[PDB]
């Protein structure tokens, strides 16, 4: 009926359409109505915030038009949408006679978030006539702003009456009175601002590397700033991936703080709306690290989450696979589906994803479950590919060369602001990963002074920073994934292991565990290994007993995060014999690599990680035999002469 | 919108071998391109069809504000119509109708762009002309005389940079008379409006304080290019020279860098940029606006 | 011209005087005898505990004053004058809270607390000269020659706004007397993130605390330290630039007759502290007696130290006798004698040299931690911050001059570069450092101890080459370290399983497998009163 | 080398409530008082005003009982402010003026002179005093003494001596400019350039550097007339008093000296004790009593 000038969005039509859409959808559990429990639900907990899944609306024969005209003017349709659902909780609570308590929600405020739009092709990709629109993104954090204050309400004073006055921003301009409104004092230019008895509001900036699926000819990454307001402020860390959902805006900028001139050409950024930092594709983050933060958020009442959540049949699907008796192996078999054997090379990284127990001890002390594993073998084997995997299926990590980098760059620098044109600090790769996985290719190019500053953070997991502006010490909390190519063409079999790696042996000893992929000819092996390969061109999209992956996720994110695995005597004893055991086999030198304690403590990760896997919660003398069997297979000691150190090229089996 | 010349010298030449009189719009579009993209513009709303299919929700926004602002014109006209000829004091009556009333102006209306392309070698030597506008020329040979004219420039790109919104003309909004004022900007710079300038607030005692709305705002995409010299162009033991073009409309986003390319584009100049002190009379700055470009591979 | 009053303030203000003259097996009234020291002791401050002032009237007192501090402040001190008139006899007061419930995070203030009283904890980086602060000035108008006085300022230079006579209507034309007003001691320090506080993945962040009057020059530079306070805001013009839209304030026009002083609004946030306490003698003399009469002190002692590690007795020996050191010396020509002792502890990675260095730095009064390679010239010896905001240049102190008189960890000592080399050098030689930048020069000092940790040049100590074929320090440098443990592995049955039995008996028990006879605070005291002797 | 930027608006919305002492609908009311007034069941103004311009005499000429017939509100106005509310009514007339010309054309006109008539009660000239000051007065005397025609402008057409720059003033104490405009007014970015030259020196056209184009101009008649009270009255032993008055435009040339005339003006000052001014009427209406056939 009456159009809003500009738009063509009607409130009375919306605002009904909006009514009846809420009163009546399915999922068409998926029979019963849906909102109403969301809505009934958020008036019992107090929540303020509908997380509204804008695809949803397209579904239903009513609001087909309402998604377009919501993606098109969101500054009225949202307010709108609010309105409308204070109305309806408001019904809902009033035409039932629940109970009579009805002033704080009438009193209370509400806010719907969007947070499924439509698919977007990248943010160089749009146009001026895309300006007040609604979009999405994904990216990586890699800054932000301290808190910033922005006034509300401004506080006037009278210096002859001490009258006050207190005055609204409108669009973002203060109305400041030009005489006294009191009718004994009218003084004309008697108004003084009182800053510190004003009101404000929460303000932060973020920087964002974003990451588009499409990517044109000849395209280089860059950076968006995004613009976050009230509850969401402080709710991102560098480090973290996520996908926003805001609007897009535009805005000119002063030449100069002298003048009033602005220039032609404008500034864009994002409006963020809405934020998602769970995926059904990656784990999820290790909540070990982000104690303080829950609370922080549960304190600020944002409604953000951080982990997944669980459905009673899914917790049943749960513990009905872990009970099965081939677990592991089927688990080890569906760690990349695409990568042919390589059993005890799959089995390792599972169990390095599983992480050990993180032990704190009262009074100061830190000891943690990360596993550090370096791969060695044949220049032409899948042990790249490792990498990729990992990087892709871990929440936090970078993917680094060992010639491609500088020791400022992997533990921090400091640089210009191009905005603000002060200097401000940012983080490298070892920190960026803190709480994930650190993949390094190639770590055999790396210089010595790149080197040196990887013993402190896989010795205690902290780097110390001393230098001009800062003196502190960081976390990096990662685990440590590289890789290594042996000198010259091939592999020899007839030389040490430390003949054939170009590295200190002192240095190979810090490893958890040490793999030789070993390249054997073999009519067998090169046929089966030939017919998987070709099988996967035999129709133009893949189609390859596998677990999914987001129920591997999600199991994996379970197990890591509910359960802590203890030792015991039983353990304790196999544990001391072993390490004995070791020490005393092969006692002229740089023949082999000497145990050391560090393999103790490779051993206790690796036995509570099985332990923490199969959802346990004590380590046991199966866990340890395993345990010690993985260590020595992936160095496989077996095919070894413990005199020479040379290999047995017909003992190795594929 | 793109207008070929080769169509201009058939039409002109159709026009001639058959008797009639025809005037030079090809060399006079070619000395003086800058100035005919107003009457071309004119000259196209003056015949613009109607829409033949409805507005939907699945169109512009861009569309729907200017359906709407071609609307309320309509409703203006006719308002004023009835209320005068209440009075009882028809071409008359429409002159006065229009004289006493604002409207918004064409460009406010108009939705498309325009652009020309030169004129083809192949074209003028059949016709036996002498095609200027598509000579391929090096930055080395592109002097001061060239100005205002429509010209060929063949190079390869060095540097492009990224789509951004330029304002061509601004928009407030008065609550006090609730009108719509719109500020031209043609500057790398300008300054915004404080107070009212409709006839109301201008008549009145108390003026309303202009805000502003980057909806009705009337912005362009536009774009900065480098172009260098070919290798073989260069004369000898001298380095090459380089050049800027801009790049506003739909034809952005056309240039990448390492293309070897021919562009065409308008010759203007600018500005003056460098020290003060070695400033000697009005100096000014030159950059080419492009129309056309084609691609070598 | 009667002026508008605040009911709510005067309320406040009687109800803090009851508190005052109220608030009390001997009893005893604790304000009014602290009213009486003041008098006695001439002192400018009182000490309010906020607990004390929670118990009465439900506390609304308590709840007003903490969100509402900065409205009522006057009005306090209003009271706090008149009670001070009538029970004793250009004084400035102040007066300081602290015992608040709770303590915030940098890391989680927030724009709704402005103008509240709070407390805040950090480590301080840097600390400003005290320079005199304009408080009430006083002025002479123009276009006559009337004199006004006591004119407050309120955190900006604020003039008089009407000439007081109506003999002449001077408004906005003056001239300040410098003569005849008064001034205050104003400090800024610059405080960070504590570490252990520093979300996942991030850098800290900095803070500005401005301290007045007698509080000033009670920070120390690389100490933690609790702040109480009010939190404000104050002017920021960086913020131009930034995305979004930024208030501005223009004049209202309407209802002026007829016939340009715009405004931005953009600010910062800052904290003006009144109370702050470091954070980390009585009947315990009686234990440290005890202790003291011990005969197998010294074996006890030994023991005691890096209970986390096994063996190095030796090692253990070296980083005691270097937390006690010798005395220094002064003879008769000027030369002077060192007492302090620098450690060298000489292995390959594969050993547990760097735990001796965690718990030293964990465990010493003053101690700085670094590391070879992450750090820098300017990072150790000091740096030259030229651009204070209000005058003259300020020193920012390095990783040496922290822990002067105290201990210094460099770990992966070989990868010190010659600059800095010759800087420890130095340090060594002569208990200063000379700072010469920008112009600017400067003497600090620097009497300190180091503890090193070295790898040999080849990865593995070579037994068959001397210590100086071993290691790549220069020879000025490697002369002056007279303690040198080299580190080295053997291979013996019984000691492999006591390790293993000892690691296993720690992730398995934790902190119950550690008793060692001495604890922390014991150690320390011990360390303190021991350190005073004087052979 | 660019052009002017242009300014435009157009209605879209509806303001606030239209309160009733603005000039708009101060305007909107004597537009419709004009057009639709009725006596003796007769369009009066319209008429003459139709006529007029036919003659090309651009004045209309106004009865003031009608008016506070129609409506009292603006007439108590223009009782209490003249000064204020005649440039309203001259525009309204003039805005009318425009659809009645182009209207009779099929089938550049300046601001039409209003012209008031009254028949009230008069004061004589020894009481006018203080409280009457800026406000509307009738009074009656004898002409004796006319000065000759005067010359003022109305469009003035004017040019910078130094560089050239031209623009023009419009009336109806106007001085011209006492510096250059163009700097202030940045019309092109090339006008910057152009404000500046010859290396360092800063350009500076001097004091009142504007000369005035005689050849595109427009001016108007003014003239002086003074008014002395009948000589039958005047106190004995006493010389009579006498007043100044100032006409314009379309009144001038209607009397000649010894005419007895009553006069509808403005009371109003000048400067020419301590704070003395010199009164003196602005001549409204003249009416004669028809004197010396
Ligand atoms: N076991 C395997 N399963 C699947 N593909 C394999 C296997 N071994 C080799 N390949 C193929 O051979 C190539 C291995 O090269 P790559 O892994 O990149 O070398 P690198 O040893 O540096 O990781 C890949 O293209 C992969 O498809
Ligand atoms: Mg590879
Ligand atoms: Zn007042
Ligand atoms: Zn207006
Ligand atoms: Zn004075
Ligand atoms: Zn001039």
């Amino acid at each position: 009926l009456r159009i809003i000038w500009g738009t063509n969005v009607s409130i009375q039509e919306c605002t009904t359409n909006f009514r009846n859409f809420l009163m009546s959808f399915k999922y068409k559990t998926d029979e019963e109505l849906y909102y109403i429990k969301q809505l009934n639900e958020m008036r019992e907990l107090g929540t303020s915030n509908l997380n509204l899944d804008a695809r949803n609306l397209l579904a239903y024969k009513q609001t087909e038009d309402l998604y377009h005209q919501l993606l098109n003017y969101p500054q009225e349709v949202i307010s709108i949408m609010d309105q409308t659902i204070k109305d309806c909780m408001v019904s809902l609570i009033v035409d039932n006679n629940l109970d009579y308590d009805l002033d704080e929600i009438e009193t209370k405020f509400y806010k719907v978030r969007p947070y499924n739009v439509g698919s977007c092709k990248g943010m160089r990709e749009l146009n001026p006539n895309d300006i007040d629109k609604l979009i999405n993104l994904k990216g990586l954090v890699l800054r932000s702003t301290p808190v910033i204050p922005d006034m509300k309400v401004a506080f006037f004073k009278c210096n002859v009456c001490d009258h006050t006055m207190a005055v609204e921003i409108d669009r973002g301009v203060i109305q400041e009175p030009a005489r006294c409104e009191r009718i004994d004092c009218n003084e004309p230019n008697s108004m003084s601002l009182i800053h510190n008895r004003c009101s404000f509001a929460d303000k932060q900036v973020i920087k964002l590397q974003e990451t588009p699926d499409f990517v044109p000819d000849g395209q280089t990454p860059h950076s968006i700033s995004l613009c976050v307001y009230d509850e969401l402020v402080d709710s991102c860390r560098a480090g973290d991936r996520i996908e926003v959902t805001g609007t897009f805006r535009s805005i000119p900028i002063r030449a100069n703080s002298r003048q009033r001139v602005l220039k032609s050409l404008y500034k864009t950024y994002v409006d963020v709306v809405h934020v998602k930092k769970v995926s059904d594709k990656r784990l999820d983050v290790d909540t070990s690290t982000i104690e303080q933060e829950l609370m922080q958020n549960k304190v600020d009442h944002n409604e953000v989450e951080e982990v997944r959540q669980i459905t009673d049949q899914d917790l049943a699907k749960i513990r009905e696979v872990a009970a099965r008796e081939d677990l592991y192996s089927l688990l080890a078999r569906s760690i990349a589906p695409s990568i042919y054997e390589l059993e005890d090379v799959k089995k390792g990284i599972l169990l390095q994803l599983f992480g050990g127990t993180n032990k704190t001890f009262t009074k100061g002390g830190r000891y943690r479950g990360d596993i550090n594993i370096l791969l060695c073998g044949d220049p032409s084997t899948s042990k790249s590919q490792i990498l990729q995997y990992v990087h892709k299926i871990t929440p936090r990590g970078v993917y680094t060369s060992g010639k491609g980098s500088s020791a400022v760059g992997l533990t921090a620098y400091i640089t210009r602001d191009v905005d603000t044109k002060q200097l401000v600090l940012e983080s490298g790769a070892l920190v960026l990963s803190d709480g994930g996985v650190c993949c390094i290719d190639e770590f055999d190019k790396m210089s010595d002074s790149t080197r040196s500053v990887l013993h402190e953070v896989m010795e205690q997991q902290t780097i110390s920073i001393a230098k001009a502006g800062i003196i502190t010490t960081l976390n990096a909390r990662s685990s440590i994934l590289a890789s290594a190519n042996p000198i010259g063409s091939r592999y020899n079999p007839n030389l040490p292991v430390t003949e054939n790696i170009d590295l200190p042996p002192p240095l190979l000893s810090r490893f958890d565990l040490v793999y030789l992929v070993l390249d054997k000819v073999d009519e067998k092996n090169d046929r089966e290994l030939a017919k998987h390969l070709t099988n996967l061109y035999l129709e133009d999209k893949p189609e390859h007993d596998v677990l999914p992956v987001e129920f591997l996720t999600m199991y994996i994110s379970y197990a890591k995060e509910h359960i802590h695995p203890i030792i015991t005597e039983a353990a304790k004893t196999e544990l001391v014999r072993a390490y004995v055991g070791m020490r005393k086999m092969g006692d002229s030198d740089e023949k082999r690599i000497t145990a050391t304690t560090r393999q103790l403590e490779s051993m206790i990760r690796l036995a509570e990680a099985h332990a923490k896997m199969k959802l346990k919660n004590v380590v046991e003398l199966e866990d340890v035999q395993e345990a010690v069997r993985l260590i020595r297979s992936a160095i496989k000691d077996y095919a070894t002469d413990p005199k020479t150190g040379k290999i047995d090229m017909n003992l190795v089996q594929t | 919108v793109i207008i070929d010349l080769d169509d201009i010298l058939q039409y002109q030449n159709e026009k001639f071998l058959q008797g009639t009189q025809a005037d030079d719009l090809v060399s006079a579009i070619q000395q003086n391109a800058n100035h005919f993209t107003e009457l071309f513009c004119r000259a196209i709303d003056n015949n613009m069809p109607l829409p033949t299919k409805e507005i939907d929700y699945k169109d512009d926004v861009l569309d729907v504000i200017l359906n709407q602002r071609r609307l309320r014109n309509e409703r203006m006209l006719s308002d004023r119509t009835n209320e005068i000829r209440s009075e009882n004091l028809n071409d008359a009556l429409r002159e006065v109708v229009e004289d006493e009333t604002e409207l918004f102006p064409p460009n406010l209306t108009r939705r498309y762009f325009l652009y020309f392309k030169p004129l083809s070698q192949n074209c003028a030597r059949r016709y036996r002309k002498k095609a200027i506008s598509s000579k391929p020329l090096s930055v080395r040979q592109i002097k001061g005389d060239f100005l205002g004219q429509l010209i060929t420039v063949r190079g390869i790109i060095t540097r492009v940079s990224d789509v951004k919104p330029a304002v061509e003309v601004i928009a407030y909004t008065c609550d006090q008379c609730g009108y719509e004022v719109f500020q031209e900007v043609n500057s790398r710079t300008f300054t915004p409006l404080s107070e009212c300038t409709s006839e109301e607030c201008s008549q009145n005692q108390t003026k309303g304080q202009l805000f502003m709305s980057t909806r009705a705002s009337k912005f362009s995409a536009f774009q900065e290019c480098k172009i260098q010299e070919l290798s073989q162009q260069v004369p000898v033991g001298h380095i090459p020279r380089s050049l800027n073009i801009h790049v506003n409309g739909t034809l952005v986003r056309s240039l990448s860098p390492g293309d070897i390319v021919d562009v065409t584009g308008i010759f203007l100049p600018a500005p003056y940029t460098g020290f003060k002190a070695l400033k000697a009379g009005l100096l000014t700055e030159t950059y080419l606006e492009a129309q056309f470009v084609r691609q070598h591979k | 011209v009667k002026k508008v009053d605040d009911v709510t303030g005067e309320k406040v203000r009687e109800a803090f005087e009851q508190f005052l003259e109220d608030f009390s097996g001997e009893v005893e009234k604790v304000y009014r005898a602290q009213i009486e020291f003041m008098k006695i002791y001439d002192l400018n401050t009182i000490y309010i505990d906020y607990q004390h002032l929670s118990m009465r009237e439900n506390g609304a007192l308590a709840m007003a004053i903490s969100e509402q501090y900065y409205r009522f402040l006057p009005f306090l001190q209003k009271g706090l004058r008149r009670v001070v008139r009538k029970y004793a006899p250009e004084r400035v007061f102040q007066i300081s809270f602290f015992n608040l419930p709770t303590v915030h995070r940098i890391r989680d203030i927030r724009s709704e607390k402005i103008g509240s009283l709070l407390s805040i904890s950090g480590t301080v980086t840097r600390t400003s000269e005290v320079r005199p602060e304009l408080y009430k000035a006083s002025f002479t108008c123009d276009m006559c020659r009337a004199i006004v006085d006591n004119v407050e300022q309120s955190f900006k230079y604020t003039e008089p706004t009407f000439c007081p006579n109506p003999s002449c209507e001077n408004r906005a034309f003056w001239t300040l007397n410098v003569t005849r007003s008064r001034f205050l001691d104003w400090q800024k320090v610059r405080i960070q993130e504590n570490a252990n506080e520093i979300p996942t993945g991030s850098m800290p962040r900095t803070l500005d605390v401005i301290l007045r009057g007698d509080s000033v020059e009670r920070a120390k530079p690389g100490d933690r330290c609790k702040f109480t306070g009010v939190e404000i805001v104050v002017p920021d013009v960086t913020q131009l630039g930034l995305p979004g839209v930024k208030p501005s304030s223009t004049l209202d026009t309407r209802g002026i007759s007829k016939t340009l002083g715009v405004r931005d609004l953009t600010y910062k946030i800052s904290f003006l502290a009144c109370h702050v306490i470091s954070i980390g003698s009585s009947d315990e003399i009686n234990e440290l007696k005890e202790m003291v009469k011990d005969e197998h002190i010294y074996d006890k002692l030994v023991r005691s130290i890096a209970p986390a590690v096994f063996g190095h007795e030796a090692v253990k020996k070296g980083i005691l006798l270097q937390m006690l050191g010798g005395v220094h010396k002064s003879t008769v020509e000027g030369i002077k004698l060192r007492g302090d002792i620098n450690i060298c502890v000489v292995g390959d990675p594969s050993t547990s040299k760097s735990q001796f260095l965690k718990y030293v730095v964990g465990f010493a009064p003053r101690s700085v931690y670094t590391s070879g390679k992450a750090s820098s010239a300017a990072g150790l010896t000091a740096a030259v911050v030229r651009d204070e905001e209000g005058g003259d240049y300020t020193i920012e102190a390095g990783a040496l001059m922290l822990a002067d008189n105290g201990i210094c960890c460099i770990d992966e000592f070989d990868k010190m570069d010659i600059s800095d080399q010759v800087a420890i050098h130095e340090a060594m030689e002569q208990q200063t450092i000379s700072i010469a930048k920008a112009g600017i020069h400067a003497t600090l000092n620097a009497r300190t101890s180091i503890l090193a940790a070295a790898n040999p040049v080849g990865g593995r100590y070579n037994r068959k080459l001397s210590l100086r074929g071993n290691l790549n320090m220069t020879a000025p440098i490697m002369s002056r370290f007279d303690l040198f443990f080299v580190i080295l592995d053997d291979c013996n049955e019984k000691i492999d399983t006591e390790l293993a039995s000892h690691i296993v008996d720690l992730h398995m028990k934790r902190d119950e497998a550690i008793e060692p006879p001495f604890s922390a605070e014991q150690l320390r005291r011990y360390i303190k009163y021991a350190r005073t002797f004087k052979p | 080398s660019f052009d002017r930027p242009e300014i435009y608006s157009a209605p879209v919305l509806q303001g606030e409530s239209p309160n009733d002492d603005d000039n708009t609908e101060i305007i909107k009311s004597f537009k419709n008082f004009i057009l639709e007034f009725r006596l003796d069941s007769q369009f009066i103004y319209r008429d003459q005003l139709r006529n007029n311009i036919l003659v090309k005499n651009y004045s209309l000429t106004v009865n003031m009982e009608h008016l506070i017939g129609y409506n009292e509100d603006i007439y108590k106005k223009l009782s209490d402010e003249p000064s204020d509310i005649i440039p309203l009514f001259e525009t309204a007339i003039t805005q009318v003026a425009k659809r009645i010309s182009i209207l009779s054309r099929a089938q550049s006109l300046p601001t039409f002179q209003l012209i008031l008539n009254s028949n009230a009660n008069q004061i004589p000239l020894r009481d006018l005093d203080s409280e009457h000051v800026s406000k509307i007065v009738r009074l009656s005397g004898i002409i004796i003494s006319t000065s000759v025609l005067s010359s003022r402008a109305t469009y003035l057409s004017i040019m910078c001596r130094n560089c050239r720059h031209t623009t023009s003033i419009t009336i109806n104490t106007v001085s011209l400019p006492r510096s250059c405009l163009s700097t202030i007014e940045s019309e092109s970015s090339m006008a910057n350039e152009s404000n500046i030259g010859d290396e360092s020196t800063k350009k500076n056209c001097g004091p009142d550097p504007y000369i005035i184009i005689h050849e595109s101009s427009k001016f108007i008649d003014q003239q002086f007339l003074k008014l002395q009270e009948i000589p039958e009255l005047v106190p004995v032993g006493e010389m009579p008093r006498n007043l100044t008055m100032t006409c314009d435009r379309y009144l001038t040339n209607k009397v000649i000296p010894g005419t007895r005339v009553t006069i509808v003006g403005i009371y109003s000052i000048y400067n020419s004790g301590v704070a003395i001014r010199t009164p003196y009427i602005k001549i409204l209406g003249i009416q004669s009593d028809v004197e010396t056939s």
